[PDB]
This record gives structure tokens, C-alpha cells and sequence, in this order.
């Protein structure tokens, strides 16, 4: 469901996946986008090249400062539409998580459930 | 396009 997906074929994103992977070695692509429902502010751009030892926590952090919410507004990350471990870094994500277009793929939300 | 994160510091 994501737009990147519905946007380009496997093809066309594996293809950037690979390129990208091997353009920056020691980073790791990731798309960022809403979940379906979500009410939340849309962020500029939804591909990023992510550090390999940020904490999901440190993530957290950057990408939040990215949509402009205030304080009271709660956020909710999700992979394949679980929340992730704390305790786990983006590459470890990357490794568990990453589509066979070599991207991983995290999805934002105002609600704590997947699609609420 | 993309967007490089950066990484945080001792």
C-alpha cells in the first residue's frame, strides 16, 4: 500500500535499491511513509539513507523532527505493521525487514495499531 | 529526492 510501491514497479525499485546500496555502503535505504488511515502531517521526502547503528529510538527522533508535530501530537512507527523492538538498531531492522528491492519499508501513524 | 540522516555523537 505504500505510494513508493504504487508508484514504480519491483523492477524500477530494485534497481534503485541496488544502486543505492552499493552508491552508500555503510547506509541503509529505508522508505518512510503514512500508514493507511493515519492522521498525521505527510513528511517531504519519503526516501532516506539511514546510518546502519542508529537506534530505532535515534530514528524515532530525526524522523519526527522531519513532519513538524507539536508535543501533544503522539506518533507511532511500524515495520511489516508492528511496532519494532527499542532495543534494536536500524540495520538490525534492515537485516529482519528489508524487501527483496532492498529497501526497508516503515510506516507512521497518530494511532498505536497498524491501520486504525 | 533523498534524505542522508546523520548520525549522533560521543
Amino acid at each position: 500500500k505504500f505510494q513508493y510501491k504504487e508508484d514504480h514497479p519491483f523492477e524500477y525499485r530494485k534497481k534503485e535499491g541496488e544502486k543505492i546500496r552499493k552508491k552508500y555502503p555503510d547506509r541503509v535505504p529505508v522508505i518512510v511513509e503514512k500508514a493507511p488511515k493515519a492522521r498525521v502531517p505527510d513528511l517531504d521526502k519519503r526516501k532516506y539513507l539511514v546510518p546502519s547503528d542508529l537506534t530505532v529510538g535515534q530514528f524515532y527522533f530525526l524522523i519526527r523532527k522531519r513532519i513538524h508535530l507539536r508535543p501533544e501530537d503522539a506518533l507511532f512507527f511500524f515495520v511489516n505493521n508492528t511496532i519494532p523492538p527499542t532495543s534494536a538498531t536500524m540495520g538490525q531492522l534492515y537485516e529482519d525487514n528489508h524487501e527483496e528491492d532492498y529497501f526497508l519499508y516503515v510506516a507512521y501513524s497518530d494511532e498505536s495499531v497498524y491501520g486504525k | 529526492d533523498w534524505e542522508n540522516l546523520p548520525s549522533p555523537r560521543f
